[PDB]
DNA sequence: GGGCTAATGACGGCGAATACCC
RNA sequence: GCGGAGAGGUA
DNA sequence: GGGTATTCGCCGTGTACCTCTCCTAGCCC
């Protein structure tokens, strides 16, 4: 997504490659992803039972 | 756990063997798949190796712990705990007789040589092609004699008795059990005391030494062949079911399980007397299968089933990287610990970092738990992990309180050097990132842009206190490489000082007059002055000048509004002029650095965090950017490319025509084109640089620029010169695969567009270094790997051993100037002995004083040249290094602390640049003297012709430069041949052109003139005369020794020097007639007929970073080693054309009898009858460290090391300082080779700490008597710790199989006395905190 | 939080030995056998043992005489 | 990731590698020279024992951590002896010695 | 589904093992 | 469900 | 036979971490 950028450094909190973000960002909850885990329960036959 | 010490390896006996284990494993079954109970005799049985089930039998018989001892009547398995199947061993009984492979195929192969029989003999033998007649009786054979089938067939026949052969590794343990250990070593001595011949010689003692270390271990040799063989327990190869019924095993368990197929199968056979066909298949194939048992690879590489990669055998689990010692047992996994990304965190202190609440809770889990037992707020530990569970606002608290002054481990993955593991005071945050404070990111090479950092709990209180005083970031700023910070500020905070501290012409509060600091921060912060803007301000520095007492002196100075807000923050020590001016990158450094050494620590730790957080402040206020425009096309750039273009059509177009060859035209337009890519860059720079012409009052100015761009790249916060030349101007040359240059070069630059090829050959640059980067980090890391391997042992053990010995250091003077200066380079040593006034009897130093700063700056300012200061190689301490000879430098400022592990910060030191530089990369005609001296001539004896020439008749000439007081500052070599101009005594104007030669051309100088006298130089057989007419051309080719024609090979032509009458001129005051051997490709031009010249030219004569570390580190002669002379004295000739000429040395004192032969291609450049010095030059090319050890001696080839190592390293700008490079080299020549009797073997290779002390031990005698005389020895890394006393540190690293062979057999003990062993064994290692223990220890032995 | 030891090893020279005797000092102080010669606060006792150490008042020759005392 | 106590492996008892598993971080040889390049012994020591693979001092320490003092005895780690006991499984007698 | 049996695409370095030249 | 192969990625 | 080249074969070739699949084999009743 293409966001509004502005390239000065902040109290070096972008000090490094590192990126400082707004709050807003996440307000617009614009880079939320759905992840989706697979998990699987097997029931096997044992001499046991 | 008992207290042990001494590892003791040795051959395994057969009865040994029995002794270990607990039962037979008949059946290579085992467990039934479908009931998971195990074998009633297999790799996995109750009744051989143990219980499965703590206490209780496999039927069910006896379950209780009350019985301990009991075996179950039913299942004959003992009750006991099951840790116990993890150290029961058992063995199987072989029926035949079975070789081991160990003893065998090691490269010194100890059956083969043991029995002096050749391998390919063995290979026969073993693989059941051939026989060999063991004590074959009264017939034609001898005892080792190989017999082919059909040999053993008519032999048989022939002789039905008194003939004893038989087959197999059964065959060969016969004849091991048969032999005689001691006779033979007698009757060996004795042939050695007979036979005088150079390999012979060296095979035979390599014999006598296996032998004796058979008598003396206590071996016997009939143990290399196994007959009963012993089976690792079974949770050591475990056979762990899957879940779905299936199974996941090991490989050892299918090689067991093979061997004993083919075992019972064999068995069988035998019971049943099968013909000997197939019992000799089976042999062999049980064969093939134990062997890859033992060592799998060495033979058709038993691959697995249906996967077609080698199984894993055992000494594949021990060798290797992946398998053992490297991975497991000093490589393991710790508890307590935590990774996770970095971020930023700038308002950090410097001994802190920004620790996640939830991942410290993690961590410190018991440490939860204990507290809150202590408090009450849990009754019971359940309790306690149920509300650590449940995370309450208790459990925070607790963690707060618990965290409060408990410091964890950040690490990152590269852990280069030693401040790549630091400590800090963690602060409880939210997130799931650390947060690492941004001063030591230099020092982590750290950079976030994900990155990642482990984190560890030391636990115990004296991990506490080793990680809160050693380790803790804020007592680490020095380098312990190099004696500079390491918290130096990178890019913003650099930045923000920078914009901060420079001025501008013209300003709002311009020229207004501050009583201090304060009102300037009042004036910028309201906007009534700009942040620079030229001001006289009153300010109040304290300088230390008395004795530790601070004295203010308040004056008012003209600075910038910027200058004064940052000397806010400046501590009291230090003068006003260190922020005075620009601050940039170098100046904030060298800030840091004086703050430190006039202050100290802590001072230092505030100034430094101070700094960062007024550089990110101001930075941010700046707002420096960069838009499209910040970078500025040079207007005239064009024009300057549209010239090279027209330059290179017009070369062109006159190439076609055909005036001048492809490589000049070559060369040609490389050449303009580098040119018209300097011109732009200058024009760019320039443009760029100083653009703000902005006015004053009335008229206008000009002044260094406010591009953003531009200060970015002068404050050194980011980008040098080259890469703004990439932006702005033409991004320059490329190079092709092959390394040949594009003659048109790339002349868009980012700014504009590049095109498809453009792009395209920098793309061919950008994949190329990416590579080497790649291949250059696997190199790298080998070679420190090998490099912390070799000096782990060295350690800091006395305070002074008192020596007198020293290295004499010298600043390094390369050819033009100083590339690096004596102040340095002695910081820190202490010296050998007092050194002079250029007035005798006029102590400057003291006996042995450490030089810090304020010597060195005395030395400074006195006119000290070269300084004996004592060096690791030289010192004198047994058994490590004493802290003197080492000297001071540290991550701290003081002399070495005994105790401190210095080998192996030599070798991080010199290891972690070579990797970081492979990341960080991602003619000689005239001489002209720099600085106006007086021209000096050593070693030298010229003789002065008619010309007015100081003819140069000697190959170790050397021309320096004195100044006016007393100092070499410049340095050259003059070679034979060389036309001078000025002689001795001369003084020599700045910068006037003193020499000339020929770039591609070497001439061969005639000293006295006259008609050159043909002898020995006949026509037709060596020689073909094609003369041209009377203006004297000729085309007479005079070929070397080598490339002399088959004919010409033995007849050498000659050129006496006669003058216009006829007679040879004789050199002045020596008789001998001069014969010149006219050298390689000589061309005669000017033929006979024309009084020669002095200086007629006879013949016209037309590697370094990380491999060149390692190979110097290695030692490896470099294929065309230089040659030296051994003894002084008159050289001479010999037996002539025997395919190598002979060279005999013959001293005037010393015996003659030292011939050294030389190859055809060779030109030697000392005359006959020369007055030789040992070991100097004879050959040209590099010479090989072992050859000026042996002549020259130890200092001569530390320092040849040290320099030669140092000049690889600063020629990519590393600075290292040279005490870790001698202490390679002093941990490279630990051992020596005794040439004199007494009390060894009179040969063997043994370190020089047991010669000395063996010497020591002699002199304590009443009577010294024969002594130790002994002769260093130089070894490369790799062979170095190849030949360490202790098998472990060896075993560690190399070849297992070699080294656990050698000291298998040679039944070697260690002590273990080191650092990686005592590691290895997870104890306290001998080094630093754990050193008194060691001590300790070592009163406890041989007390009370 | 104590940043800097610099006093402790100025004591001390070795800078080693002293974590030592401040591992043997917090060692008697954790496990209650003595008592902290410094007002705490609010430190852990290892940062409390290397203030007494910075003070003055602990080296090993001290620890040693009270010991036998 | 961060783990205080888990899980640990079959033949060499150090605790598992891996995110999936708890698993602990891998002090490797390059660590290991940074820690003897400072004067560093006992944390190295109990580094390489009693968080790994010293199966008494783990669980020793883990008590007395829970009992709230911090002593530790060190041991030999468990990898040694299955080193010791493979070295022995080839023809090699491989003792530890004792006077 | 269950039971039983038994090939080719690295490279360098180094040191030992023949090839051969007297 | 400890392991080991193969593939990919991070710094 | 003894020294010198030349082939030959073994040993090594950076760390830390994160995902996924697949694991003794084959044939017949
Ligand atoms: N295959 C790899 C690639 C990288 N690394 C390591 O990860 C870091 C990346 O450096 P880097 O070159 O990516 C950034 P830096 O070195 O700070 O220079 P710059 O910011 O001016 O661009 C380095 O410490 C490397 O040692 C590695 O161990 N293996
Ligand atoms: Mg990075
Ligand atoms: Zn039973
Ligand atoms: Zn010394």
């Amino acid at each position: 997504q293409n966001m509004r950028v502005a390239f000065m450094p902040w109290n070096g909190y972008n000090f490094e490659d590192s990126i400082l973000v707004s709050e807003r960002v996440v307000q617009e909850d614009r880079f939320t992803t759905i992840h989706i885990q697979e998990l699987a329960c097997v029931s096997r036959d044992t001499k046991l039972g | 756990t008992e207290e042990f010490d001494a590892i003791k390896i040795a051959l395994a006996s057969p009865d040994m063997i029995r002794s270990w284990s607990f039962g037979e494993v008949k059946k290579p079954e085992t467990i039934n798949y479908r009931t998971f109970k195990p074998e009633r005799d297999g790799l996995f049985c109750a009744r051989i190796f143990g219980p499965v089930k703590d206490y209780e039998c496999l039927c069910g018989k006896y379950k209780r712990l009350k019985h301990r001892g009991v075996i179950c009547e039913k299942c004959g398995v003992e009750v006991t705990q099951t840790k116990v199947r993890r150290e029961r061993m058992g063995h199987i009984e072989l029926a035949s007789p079975t070789a081991h492979i160990w003893f065998l195929k090691s490269l010194p192969s100890r059956i083969g040589l043991l029995l002096d029989m050749p391998l390919r003999d063995i290979e026969r033998v073993l693989y059941f092609e051939s026989y060999v007649v063991i004590e074959g009786g009264m017939t034609n054979l001898e005892r080792q004699q190989i017999l082919t089938e059909e040999q053993y067939l008519d032999a048989l026949e022939e002789f039905g008795d008194e003939f004893d052969a038989k087959m197999g590794a059964e065959a060969i343990q016969a004849l091991l059990k048969s032999m005689d250990l001691e006779q033979e070593c007698e009757q060996l001595r004795e042939e050695l005391n007979e036979t005088n011949s150079e390999t012979k010689r060296k095979k035979l003692t390599k014999r006598i030494k296996l032998l004796e270390a058979f008598v003396q271990s206590g071996n016997k040799p009939e143990w290399m062949i196994l007959t009963v063989l012993p089976v690792l327990p079974p949770d050591l190869r475990p056979l762990v079911p899957l879940d779905g019924g299936r199974f996941a095993t090991s490989d050892l368990n299918d090689l067991y399980r093979r061997v004993i197929n083919r075992n019972n199968r064999l068995k069988r056979l035998l019971d049943l007397a099968a013909p000997d066909i197939i019992v000799r298949n089976e042999k062999r194939m049980l064969q093939e299968a134990v062997d890859a048992l033992l060592d799998n690879g060495r033979r058709g590489r038993a691959i697995t089933g249906s996967n077609k990669r080698p199984l894993k055998s055992l000494a594949d689990m021990i060798k290797g990287k992946q398998g053992r010692f490297r991975q497991n047992l000093l490589g393991k996994r710790v508890d307590y610990s935590g990774r996770s990304v970095i971020t930023v965190g700038p308002y950090l202190r410097l001994h802190q970092c920004g620790l996640p609440k939830k991942m410290a809770l993690e961590l410190f889990k018991p440490f939860i738990y204990g507290k809150l037992e202590l408090r009450g707020l849990a009754t019971t530990i359940k309790a306690a992990k149920k509300m650590v569970e449940r995370e309450e606002a208790v459990v925070w608290d607790i963690l707060d309180e618990v965290i409060r002054e408990h410091p964890v481990l950040l690490n990152r993955a590269p852990t280069l050097h030693r401040l790549g593991i630091q400590a800090f005071e963690p602060v409880l945050i939210e997130g799931k990132a650390i947060q690492l404070h941004p001063l030591v990111c230099a020092a982590y090479n750290a950079d976030f842009d994900g990155d990642q950092m482990a984190v560890h709990v030391p636990l115990t209180l004296e991990a506490q206190l080793e990680a809160r005083a050693l380790m803790m970031s804020t007592n680490n700023i020095l380098s312990p490489a190099n004696g500079e910070p390491i918290i130096v500020p990178s890019q913003d905070v650099v930045l923000g000082l920078y914009y901060m501290t420079r001025d501008c012409v013209n300003a709002k509060g311009e020229g207004m007059v501050l009583t201090g600091p304060k009102e300037a921060e009042r004036l910028y912060r309201s906007g009534l002055a700009s942040l620079h803007a030229r001001v006289k301000v009153r300010i109040t520095e304290y300088e230390k000048d008395a004795n530790g007492e601070l004295v203010a002196k308040t004056s008012l100075k003209d600075t910038t509004v910027g200058r004064a807000i940052l000397w806010m923050i400046v501590p009291k020590g230090l003068p006003y002029s260190i922020v005075n001016q620009a601050l940039g990158k170098k100046a904030i450094s060298k800030m840091l650095n004086t703050c430190y050494r006039i202050l100290g620590l802590k001072p230092t730790v505030i100034f430094a965090d101070q700094i960062m957080y007024t550089g990110f402040a101001y930075a941010a206020r700046s707002g420096a950017s960069v838009g499209i425009d910040d970078m500025v096309i040079p207007e005239k750039k064009h024009e300057i490319i549209s010239e090279a273009e027209a330059e290179v059509a017009e070369i062109q177009e006159q190439f076609q025509s055909g005036l001048v060859t492809a490589g000049e035209r070559y060369n040609k337009v490389i050449d303009i084109w580098a040119a018209a890519n300097d011109r732009v860059s200058k024009a760019m720079m320039d443009n760029l640089q100083t653009e703000t012409v902005i006015n004053r009052d009335g008229q206008e100015e000009k002044q260094v620029s406010f591009n953003s761009i531009y200060m970015m790249a002068d404050s050194g916060a980011r980008g040098s010169a080259a890469q703004i030349r990439q932006l702005a101007g033409m991004r320059g040359l490329m190079a092709k695969p092959d390394g040949s240059i594009i003659e048109t070069p790339i002349t868009a630059n980012f700014r504009e567009g590049l095109n498809v090829l453009q792009y395209f050959i920098s793309t061919h640059g950008a994949r190329k270094g990416l590579a080497d980067t790649a291949l250059k980090t696997a190199n790298s890391g080998y070679l420190t790997r090998r490099l912390v391997d070799v000096a782990q042992d060295l350690v800091v053990t006395e305070d002074d051993c008192g020596t007198h010995e020293g290295i004499m250091m010298t600043p390094v003077i390369e050819g033009g100037d100083v590339k690096e200066p004596l102040r340095d380079r002695v910081l820190g040593r202490v010296t050998a002995e007092d050194v002079l006034k250029p007035g005798t009897a006029d102590i400057l130093v003291p006996r042995n004083t450490l030089l810090h700063e304020q010597w060195c700056d005395l030395l400074e300012e006195n006119s000290v040249d070269a300084v004996k200061v004592r060096s690791v190689v030289s010192c004198d301490t047994d058994f490590g290094v004493c802290a003197h000879c080492y000297g001071r430098d540290l991550a701290r400022g003081h002399i070495i602390n005994k105790g401190e592990a210095i080998g192996v910060i030599a070798a991080q030191s010199i290891g972690e640049p070579g990797t970081q530089l492979t990341m960080r990369t991602f003619a000689e005609s005239s001489i002209q003297v720099k600085n106006k001296g007086s021209i000096k001539l050593s070693n030298v004896k010229s003789v002065v012709n008619s010309s007015g020439k100081l003819v140069i008749t000697s190959r170790n000439t050397e021309l320096k430069l004195i100044d006016e007081f007393g100092r070499t500052k410049e340095s050259y070599k003059v070679p034979y041949g060389a036309v001078l101009a000025k002689g001795d005594g001369e003084q020599v104007a700045g910068g006037e052109t003193v020499a000339n030669w020929d770039p591609h051309t070497m001439p061969v100088i005639t000293e006295v003139s006259g008609f050159v006298r043909f002898t020995d130089m006949i026509d037709g057989q060596t020689i073909t005369r094609q003369t041209d007419e009377l203006t004297g051309l000729s085309s007479l080719v005079v070929l070397d020794s080598a490339e002399r024609t088959a004919g010409g090979k033995d007849l050498r032509p000659a050129l006496k020097i006669v003058d216009a009458q006829g007679n040879d001129v004789l050199i002045p005051g020596t008789d001998m007639p001069a014969q010149y051997f006219l050298p390689g490709k000589a061309i005669v031009q000017l033929e006979d007929g024309v009084q020669i010249s002095s200086g007629d030219t006879l013949a016209r004569i037309p590697t370094g970073g990380l491999p060149r570390v390692a190979d110097l580190f290695e030692a490896r002669r470099p294929k065309e080693p230089a040659i030296l002379a051994e003894i002084s004295g008159i050289v001479s000739f010999g037996k002539e054309t025997k395919g190598k000429r002979r060279l005999v040395i013959t001293p005037v004192d010393g015996s003659d009898p030292y011939e050294e032969m030389i190859p055809k291609w060779r030109q030697l450049n000392v005359f006959e009858g020369e007055r030789v010095e040992r070991g100097d030059v004879i050959s040209d090319g590099p010479e090989a460290p072992h050859d000026i050890l042996r002549l020259r001696g130890v200092h001569a080839v530390t320092r040849y090391i040290v320099n030669e190592v140092q000049d690889v390293y600063r020629l990519q700008g590393v600075k290292i300082n040279d005490k870790h490079i001698e202490v390679i080299v002093r941990q490279m020549l630990r051992k020596a080779t005794i040439v004199n009797a007494g009390s060894s073997d009179f040969l063997e290779g043994e370190q020089v700490e047991y010669s000395r002390v063996k010497i020591a031990n002699r002199e304590l005698e009443a009577n010294g008597k024969v002594g130790a005389t002994y002769s260093r020895d130089l070894l490369g890394i790799t062979k170095a710790s190849l030949a360490t006393e202790s098998f472990i540190s060896a075993a560690s690293f190399q070849e297992t199989t070699r080294v656990l062979t050698e000291a298998a057999v040679a039944g070697k003990r260690d002590e273990l006395r080191g650092l990686k062993e005592n590691v290895i064994v997870g104890r306290l290692i001998p080094a630093g905190t754990g050193y008194a223990y060691h001590q300790d220890r070592m009163r406890r032995r041989a007390a009370g | 939080a104590r940043v800097t030891v610099q006093d402790a090893v100025e004591k001390i020279g070795n800078r080693f030995d002293l974590v030592l005797v401040a591992a043997r000092r917090a060692r008697q102080m954790q496990v209650g056998g003595k008592d902290p010669l410094v007002p705490e606060e609010n430190d852990k006792t290892t940062v409390i043992a290397l203030r007494e150490i910075e003070e003055g008042l602990i080296n090993n020759q001290i620890l040693d005489v009270r010991e036998r005392q | 990731h961060a783990r205080s106590t888990g899980s640990y492996s079959l033949v060499t008892q150090q605790p598992l590698g891996g995110k999936a598993q708890f698993g602990g971080q891998r002090f490797g040889e390059m660590e290991v020279w940074a820690l003897e390049a400072y004067g560093a012994a006992y944390t190295l020591q109990e580094m390489l024992t009693v968080k790994s693979d010293d199966v008494n001092g783990r669980t020793k320490m883990y008590k007395n951590i829970v009992d709230g003092n911090h002593q530790m005895e060190p041991g030999m780690p468990e990898s040694f002896n299955v080193l010791l006991k493979e070295i022995r499984s080839l023809g090699i007698n491989i003792e530890l010695e004792d006077e």
